[PDB]
């Protein structure tokens, strides 16, 4: 199964990156709207 | 109900147990398949009058049995052709939801009383009824390499050594075979018959009489002489058996006495019955088997055991004979299976890493990946006790459902941990707390789920059909999901998690966990902050609220729709037409050059060829073909220039050089009985006895206003054929009666010779097969043949056929249509591109009402779908809409706040618009679903915050904003979770190519597009709504 | 023929006065022939259009082609009830007297169809009366045997 | 639904015991109720159409299509379709030494539809062009054609 | 509802009649029973007001 | 008047090959004899509406 | 026997093979649906081996 090791891999590197999009974007958006007040 | 299982663990263990039972035994039990049932039930009346044109089966035939298709019960229309090959098939289509084995047997018995009303010679053919089906589980080819066999004779060997076989394997329901068994063939020579002063009826009355079975009896049958000692039975005449004894029917004896054997006036053969089509696959004989799943039946299993039987023939095959697999569904089933568990697997595994990263602890992480599973595996156990099948649609509902099972887990998993972390409570207890705040929403969010997911099973015709696999597998993993985290999830908690220490929310902790939570309390302030801000300034968010709707509405019209994504199937068709009247001979010619150019300009692309001659889908005739193309499988073509959609643009565009043909590639629709959505099915009718010349000119005038209006019209085409040349013989009667020659004489002379008469049968090697009478191909080939066909006169003399017939040319029909039994003729065609197919239906009506005194129209096929479940649409969205603000307002006993939470919908609608609209995609029955979730999972997050909201001001007296700003803060980690969870999970599917991408990025883009929005956007705006909301009332 | 001349085949079958006439202007072969010898004046003639009769006609039809089977345009025309183009390709030169190859004469096949008028013309453009075909019958025996009286009364 | 089929599935057993002229004018199994739903009328106010003209447009425009919708169990026409009556003279027939059994020979022959085949036809010679279908005698469609039947 | 069906056929048709046509309706047992039965949803509509 | 074999030859066998793909059947068995008579016998797994 | 000759079990001896055959998963799920429905009354994993 090097689908299965392959499958771990890019889940474990894939939720830090993820994430942080996500996180960026809702401190971003706050940022906008605290401007757009 | 929680509170009752919180102290019973091992009574929710005993329920979770049975439920993975009954679900392990459903996976064994589900019959698997590529589509469910889709199409409404039709019945086809498919007859055979060997010779005759096509006004001749209709006059004869057609109408005779359409007529008496009276009584029958469930009928929504009925169609026919009838064709110039001798050929009429009687379509009657049924309403959803009859039983297609009543409604056969009803067509059938009126048949069978029509059957006494039918020529002789078509009744001996039969009249064979049918349901309609165009699915076949794997189309076997069989060739023969080495040049020693005919595909007359391979069809033989397949009829005779493999076709029962495959037919008593288990699972398959039916076999068609691509050819037929021999028939002695009998081919006649004018020029010698005459030279006996024979004819064909002479040949016709000797095989009829020394080819027979006769009846004799017994010695010492009952009643018997007393003292009779033996009873045996008497064996007379019985059927030939080979060709020698053919061969040696005796004719004539002369007046000398010498004897004029058959074999004198006649070549003898064991060859086909029909050589219309001419079947090859890369150029070598081929005939084959097509095969068809039965019901109940599973693919995979069938086509692994079909296999297997083809395994154990092999070895007895005569040399240069071989298998073929050219079309198997199978294999891109396999891969279906296989995402799909990989998808679901995957799915658990995120919600292990993203608890962990969030919690930190593993026993927290483990009741999800428990939970699911019991979710799933009780799902399928609903889903086969009322016998869905595991296929496509089921399968992609399952991952369409993973959002809402995944959050049912986190949210309530998660709430305890806060409980515990914000009071210290022992996870017991908290777990009673933390139940007692979010049970009733968990049951609010079933009812409101449950109103947006079942009116869509409601539909009617195809695309209802197709809409409630998706309406009940979701809706039973939905209401199981939430039984499971009323009784199992609860019980774990209480059990299974640790004790968090009153205050401690991690910041304190060392290395990467202490930074992550030190991090994201910060960014809880952040945007708290933020929404404070928001909340002291309503006014602009509701104007942003409104762009945001308007721009959704103008995206979501912009956004052009269909049914469902193609796919790279591995194989697609190429269609080969030639001008009228052009003759079998020149056809090969283009679908060699055809097959040519796939083995040469896309050798690493293309498996095979299979090219049919003589069968295309507007008509048959021998100036038609297909080439069936098979591709190499999906791993070895990487790249989008090597995938079905690119390479038929590439062969069309090298075919249209081809001059005299018309020869274009296409991929093959995911079901073959959708047609387009953009598309149309106009039936023009002859309702006043017009006849066909002047119902053809009508036709004409229609699609010339048609094709005035490019705007709105497009393609806009018959789907038959031209008139084109026939040849009138007329048969002089005072002249046949002056001469002595008898019509019947002349008439079968005529027929028999020209056309073929099957006239008995006989016995090769213990199988029962037909005899044919022909003329030999060389003398039934122009119109000076005609006088070569001499006729015996009543007083002896042989009179050539030129002394009583005179001819000429004239035009007529190859191909006559008819509907609800009125002449008719069927016209396609689509919208314009960017107008709706409402909109081109209604045009083509306004078009139609100006046609000629006694001229008609009706829709049929898709577009009678279309007309009568577009009536339906409307009164669906408004009993969801209703029962969702009536469950929401039971929910908050509230008839306002219900509107904080619906206002929720467009946020997730816009990103899924936009990630579409981006990608190129449309508005699909996958995205449409996957509309369908995210606004299911949105609503649900809104759902909790505003309870969490009322809660606080009801029962700890808070002010509005602090009870907002405190319920948003407790709901913004579980809401981060999900969404980060789903939207890793759903992203394999967005980027996938190969097998089965089309459909898995239809549900992928859409749903992670939506997900991003109404995360992001939701947050900010529920908060909003709520505060408005109650503001306002 | 060639690309041009399978063009106008189905031009003129199909009534496309303006194809018919731009293929004028470009050469098109005007005795093209399709597998049963029908040129482009033998559709026009057989599918009644009259315009196109008469522009391939000044482009140099053949007024007088047959078929394989003997049958010119004029036989479709008066067979087909089309006097116009009865009237067009006379003034032409049609050979009036044509016999097809069963000894058929326009006459004898307007007499059949009962086209009484179509039938004046022709005798007026000097149709032989008396015409037999292959089994010796008369534009005269047909009224009779069709049971045409009208007919009968003008043949006498 | 069933009891139809049952008692079919023992008539066609009966079915072929039965008079060639039985079988020809069609036997009918329904599964209807005695009494009628409705009559439909059908009248001409201009008074252009015969009471048989009438009953046969009925005939042949309109009762096939009621009697294949669904939920009707039996149709009753209130008149008679038009057939191609031939109405036979003793004295003429005798005079031209024939009899009825004649007259019916020479229409079956001389109003018939038959299948003839086809210009080169499948299995064709090598090099054939031509592909065309041979058209000969066709059902007749008038009293005029009935009526120079030789 | 056949009663309903068979008008909606012969609707179709009407418009392809020969001059002078007409469909009559000397005998239907339907319209009794939507009658009466809608004097009874009367009543109960009655009976409520009152 | 026929006889065992060629009843099997020209009915028995032309009937079962069409007896494929029926719904829940369990066996099929079937006798040709030299009165020229055929009994085919299907049997459907218990449950079934017969 | 010799090669190509094979054997079935047909009518009332079909039927005894089955019940045979199925017995075993009779008994097996028989007692464990008896054993986890124990275990849920006395809510108890031991009452139930006991
Ligand atoms: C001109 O424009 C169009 C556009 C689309 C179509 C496709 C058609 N719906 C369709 O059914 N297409 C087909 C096939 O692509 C594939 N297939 C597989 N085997 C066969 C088979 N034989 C019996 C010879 N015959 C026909 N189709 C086979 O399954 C489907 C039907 O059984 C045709 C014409
Ligand atoms: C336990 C007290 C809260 C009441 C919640 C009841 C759930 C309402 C569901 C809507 C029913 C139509
Ligand atoms: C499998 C269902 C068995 C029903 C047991 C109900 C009794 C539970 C009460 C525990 C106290
Ligand atoms: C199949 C059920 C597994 C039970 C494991 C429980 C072990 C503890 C038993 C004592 C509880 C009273
Ligand atoms: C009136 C006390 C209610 C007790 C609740 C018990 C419900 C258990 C359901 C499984
Ligand atoms: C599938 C059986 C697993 C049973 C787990 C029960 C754990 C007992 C803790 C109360
Ligand atoms: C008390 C057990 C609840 C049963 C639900 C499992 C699904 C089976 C439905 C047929
Ligand atoms: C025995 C049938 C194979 C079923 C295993 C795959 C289940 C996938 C769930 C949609
Ligand atoms: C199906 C998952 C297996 C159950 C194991 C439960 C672990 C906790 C009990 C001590
Ligand atoms: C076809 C059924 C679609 C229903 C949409 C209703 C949306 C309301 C969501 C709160
Ligand atoms: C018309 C057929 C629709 C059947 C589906 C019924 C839905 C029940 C959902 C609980
Ligand atoms: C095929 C129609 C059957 C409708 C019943 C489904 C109920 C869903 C329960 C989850
Ligand atoms: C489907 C929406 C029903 C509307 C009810 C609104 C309540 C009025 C505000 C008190
Ligand atoms: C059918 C939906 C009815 C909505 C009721 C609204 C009540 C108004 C409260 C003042
Ligand atoms: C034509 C039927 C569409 C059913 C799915 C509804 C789409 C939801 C959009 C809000
Ligand atoms: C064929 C006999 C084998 C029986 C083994 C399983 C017994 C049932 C366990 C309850
Ligand atoms: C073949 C499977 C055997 C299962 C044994 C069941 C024993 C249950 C007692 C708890
Ligand atoms: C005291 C709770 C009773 C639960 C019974 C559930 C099983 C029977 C339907
Ligand atoms: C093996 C199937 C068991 C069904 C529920 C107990
Ligand atoms: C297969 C039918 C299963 C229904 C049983 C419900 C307890
Ligand atoms: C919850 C499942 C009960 C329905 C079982 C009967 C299925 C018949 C199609
Ligand atoms: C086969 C219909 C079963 C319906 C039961 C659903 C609960
Ligand atoms: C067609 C009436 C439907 C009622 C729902 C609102
Ligand atoms: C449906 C009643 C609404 C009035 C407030």
């Amino acid at each position: 199964m090097l689908e299965l090791l392959k499958s771990l891999v890019f889940a474990v590197i894939m939720v830090p990156v993820v994430m942080a999009i996500i996180l960026g974007l809702i401190y971003g958006l706050g940022e906008v709207f605290n401007i757009f007040s | 109900m929680p509170n009752f299982f919180i102290d019973r663990p091992i009574f929710a263990w005993v329920i979770a147990i049975i439920i993975m039972l009954a679900g392990g035994l459903a996976i064994l039990k589900l019959p698997v398949a590529q589509y469910p049932t889709i199409a409404p039930p039709a019945v086809t009346i498919s007859a055979s009058y060997p010779g005759a044109d096509a006004k001749t089966v209709q006059d004869t035939v057609t109408q005779v049995i359409e007529q008496n298709m009276n009584g029958i019960d469930n009928l929504m229309y009925m169609s026919s052709n009838s064709d110039s090959t001798g050929t009429v098939q009687i379509t009657l289509t049924f309403e959803s939801g009859t039983d297609a084995d009543i409604a056969q047997v009803q067509v059938q018995n009126k048949l069978q009383l029509a059957m006494p009303l039918l020529p002789q010679e078509v009744q001996q053919q039969g009249v064979s009824v049918e349901k309609s089906s165009s699915s076949f589980l794997m189309v076997v080819g069989v060739i023969n390499t080495d040049g020693t066999m005919t595909q007359e004779d391979i069809s033989d060997y397949v009829a005779a050594n493999m076709k029962d076989a495959i037919s008593r394997t288990s699972g398959v329901g039916d076999v068609q075979l691509f050819g037929s068994q021999y028939a002695m063939r009998i081919w006649m020579n004018p020029n010698e018959l005459n030279k006996f002063q024979l004819t064909p009826v002479d040949v016709i009355t000797a095989i009829k009489a020394q080819n027979a079975q006769v009846a004799a009896g017994q010695l010492g049958g009952t009643p018997p002489v007393k003292g009779q000692q033996l009873n045996a039975s008497i064996i007379a005449q019985t059927r030939l058996t080979s060709t020698e004894e053919f061969g040696k029917i005796l004719l004539k004896v002369n007046q000398d006495g010498s004897r004029v054997l058959l074999r004198d006036v006649a070549k003898i053969e064991l060859g086909g019955e029909n050589y219309d089509i001419i079947a090859e696959f890369n150029g070598q004989p081929a005939s084959g088997l097509g095969i068809k799943l039965a019901t109940g039946a599973n693919a995979l299993d069938t086509a692994a055991a079909i296999r297997a039987e083809l395994a154990k023939m092999e070895p007895f095959f005569p040399s240069g004979l071989k298998i073929v697999y050219p079309y198997d569904t199978t294999p891109f089933v396999k891969i279906s299976i296989h995402e799909v568990v990989k998808t679901l697997v995957e799915a658990i595994i995120l919600v292990f890493l993203v608890m962990y990263l969030f919690l930190q602890n593993f026993r927290a992480t483990l009741i999800p990946t428990i939970a699911v599973p019991v979710v799933l595996l009780g799902t399928f156990a609903v889903l086969a006790a009322f016998g869905f099948s595991i296929n496509t649609l089921t399968m992609f509902g399952m991952v369409l459902a993973i959002g809402l099972l995944v959050d049912d887990a986190i949210v309530v998993v998660e709430n305890v941990e806060r409980v515990m972390a914000e009071e210290g409570l022992p996870p017991k207890e908290a777990t009673r707390k933390s139940m007692g705040q979010i049970q009733g929403a968990l049951v609010g969010i079933a009812m409101v789920l449950s109103a947006v997911f079942v009116p869509m099973a409601f539909f009617g015709g195809s695309t209802g059909a197709i809409y409630r696999q998706f309406s009940i597998t979701i809706v039973s993993a939905m209401a199981l999901s939430v039984l499971v985290a009323l009784i199992l999830t609860p019980a774990l908690c209480a059990t299974m998690l640790k004790p968090i220490a009153k205050g401690d929310h991690g910041e304190g902790k060392k290395g990467f966990f202490g930074w992550f939570n030190r991090m994201f309390e910060k960014s809880t302030h952040h945007y708290t902050d933020s929404v404070g801000g928001i909340l002291r300034s309503t006014g602009r968010y509701l104007v942003l609220y409104l762009i945001i709707v308007v721009g959704m509405a103008y995206l979501f019209v912009r956004l052009p729709s269909s049914f469902l994504p193609d796919e790279d199937q591995g194989v697609f068709m190429t269609m080969v037409q030639l001008p009228a009247g052009a003759t079998q001979e020149r056809t090969q010619k283009v679908l060699n050059e055809v097959t040519h150019y796939y083995l040469t300009k896309e050798k690493n692309n293309v498996e095979s060829v299979f090219a049919v001659n003589g069968f295309g889908f507007a008509g048959r005739g021998q100036n038609t073909g297909i080439a069936f193309v098979s591709l190499k499988d999906w791993a070895d073509r990487p790249g989008e220039e090597n995938k079905v959609e690119a390479i038929t643009m590439r062969a069309t565009r090298a075919f249209s050089q081809i001059k005299d043909a018309m020869v274009f590639a296409f991929n093959l629709p995911a079901i073959v009985e959708l047609g387009t959505a953009t598309g149309f099915d106009f039936e023009l009718i002859d309702q006043a006895g017009l006849g066909h010349e002047k119902l053809t000119q009508a036709r004409n005038q229609l699609l010339a206003e048609a094709a005035k209006h490019p705007d709105m019209l497009t393609s806009v085409r018959p789907n038959g054929l031209e008139d084109t040349p026939q040849f009138k013989i007329d048969i002089d009667q005072e002249k046949a009666q002056a001469l002595g020659v008898s019509i019947n004489d002349i008439n079968t002379t005529l027929g028999a010779a020209w056309g073929g008469s099957y006239v008995n049968d006989f016995i090769d090697r213990g199988r029962v097969k037909k005899v044919y009478v022909m003329s030999e191909a060389k003398y039934r080939m122009l119109p000076d043949d005609i006088g070569d066909w001499y006729v015996r006169a009543a007083d002896g003399q042989m009179v050539p056929f030129s002394a009583f017939s005179s001819s000429r040319w004239e035009y007529g029909s190859p191909r006559l249509e008819r509907y609800n039994g009125l002449p008719s003729m069927e016209i396609l065609g689509q919208a314009a591109p960017g107008k709706s197919t409402g909109e081109a239906m209604e045009l083509m009506e306004q078009l139609a009402s100006k046609l000629p005194t006694g001229v008609g129209y009706d829709w049929t096929g898709m577009s009678y779908q279309e007309r009568l479940s577009g009536n339906q649409a409307p009164s669906l969205y408004a009993i969801s809409l209703i029962v969702v603000f009536l469950c929401l307002a039971a929910l908050y006993e509230s008839w306002s706040i219900p509107f904080s939470v619906m206002l929720v919908v467009p946020l997730g609608v816009i990103g899924a618009l936009l990630a579409a609209t981006f990608r190129g995609l449309t508005n699909d029955v996958y995205f449409q679903v996957g509309l369908l979730t995210t606004i299911g999972l949105s609503a649900k997050n809104a759902i909790l915050i505003v309870e969490f909201a009322k809660d606080l001001m009801d029962k700890e007296g808070k002010g509005l904003i602090e009870a907002t700003l405190d319920a948003v803060r407790m709901r913004l980690r579980p809401i981060l979770m999900t969404s980060l969870a789903f939207i890793l999970g759903v992203m394999p599917l967005v980027i996938s190519t190969g097998a089965g991408s089309g459909a898995q990025n239809a549900v992928g883009t859409g749903v992670m597009g939506g997900m991003v929005t109404a995360t992001v956007l939701a947050i900010f705006f529920v908060p909003v709504f709520f505060v408005v909301v109650r503001r306002r009332f | 023929g060639s690309d041009l001349g399978k063009k106008l085949l189905e031009a003129a079958r199909a009534g496309r006065d303006d194809e018919v006439r731009i293929l004028m202007a470009n050469g098109a072969d005007v005795n093209a022939a399709d597998v049963v010898g029908w040129t482009p004046l033998h559709l026009a003639a057989y599918w009644g259009h009259l315009e196109i009769v008469e522009v391939l006609l000044k482009n140099g039809a053949d007024v007088n082609a047959y078929d394989t089977l003997g049958s010119t345009p004029l036989h479709l025309a008066a067979h087909f009830g089309h006097l116009e183009i009865v009237e067009v390709l006379l003034k032409n030169g049609a050979d009036v007297n044509a016999k097809d190859d069963n000894g058929i004469t326009p006459l004898h096949l307007a007499a059949n169809r009962g086209h009484l008028e179509i039938v004046e013309v022709l005798l007026k453009y000097g149709a032989d009366v008396n015409a037999q075909d292959k089994f010796g019958k008369t534009a005269f025996d047909i009224s009779i045997n069709n049971g045409n009286e009208d007919l009968a009364e003008i043949l006498q």
